[PDB]
């Protein structure tokens, strides 16, 4: 039990083709167990990082992950959330949309 | 050689108008006490100063701000301006080690909104 969760994001919205960088503020972490993930009805994807990363666990700059559908012709937005690699706890999903072109 | 110092930033050159979202990962900070000012060696004798916009509400957890970026001074510049940022103690004025940053002039007549 420790309510992992995210403040903000940088950015709302990217290329759906993903390699994006990022930055996203959040609670405690430990750089070890912890994992970004964009998510959506059927799909997952795990944002790019190291565990370098990760600032005094309370930020992570990490690159956006290639979406699945590469070829979108519309602003498909999912969801993204923290996640440990152990208990596999989350935290509440934030929107992040992928853009088209 | 000190208690300050700038880390990471997703950016590191903004618009000479100002106004925009800019992440900095810092090292130890009081939300009260802290502050991003930007600065310019006038060369001659005196100096710029501009600070970054953002409530200690900003300030996550003592290592992360976000803020926004200080008009340039002059706002009418052709060619880019390369100024630094530091973060500062309103306190003692004590002074994190300086990153450089650059200004760059605003979209051709920006007012092409559509009208």
């Amino acid at each position: 039990t420790s309510e992992l969760r995210i403040c903000r994001i940088n950015k709302e919205s990217g290329p759906c083709t993903g390699g994006e960088e990022l930055y996203l503020l959040c609670d405690k972490v430990q750089k070890e167990d912890i994992s970004v993930v964009f998510s959506t009805a059927s799909w997952e994807g795990r944002a790019d990082f190291s565990q370098a990363d990760v600032h005094r666990q309370i930020a992570i700059v990490f690159k956006t992950p290639p979406y699945e559908d590469l070829e979108i012709s519309e602003p498909v937005t999912v969801n993204v959330f923290l996640q440990r690699l152990t208990d596999g706890v989350c935290s509440e999903p934030l929107p992040f949309t992928y853009l088209p072109r | 050689a000190s208690n300050l110092k700038i880390v990471r930033m997703d950016r590191t050159a903004g618009c000479v108008t100002g106004g925009e979202e800019i992440y900095l990962l810092c090292d130890k900070v009081q939300k009260d006490d802290i502050q991003i000012r930007f600065y310019e060696e006038e060369e001659n004798g005196g100096v710029w100063e501009g600070f970054g916009d953002f409530s200690p509400t900003d300030v996550h957890r003592q290592f992360a701000i976000v803020f926004k970026t200080p008009k340039y001074k002059d706002v009418n510049i052709t060619k880019p301006a390369s100024v630094f940022v530091q973060l500062r103690r309103k306190s003692d004025l004590e002074t994190s080690e300086p990153k450089p940053f650059l200004y760059y002039p605003e979209i051709k007549d920006k007012e092409e909104v559509q009208r």
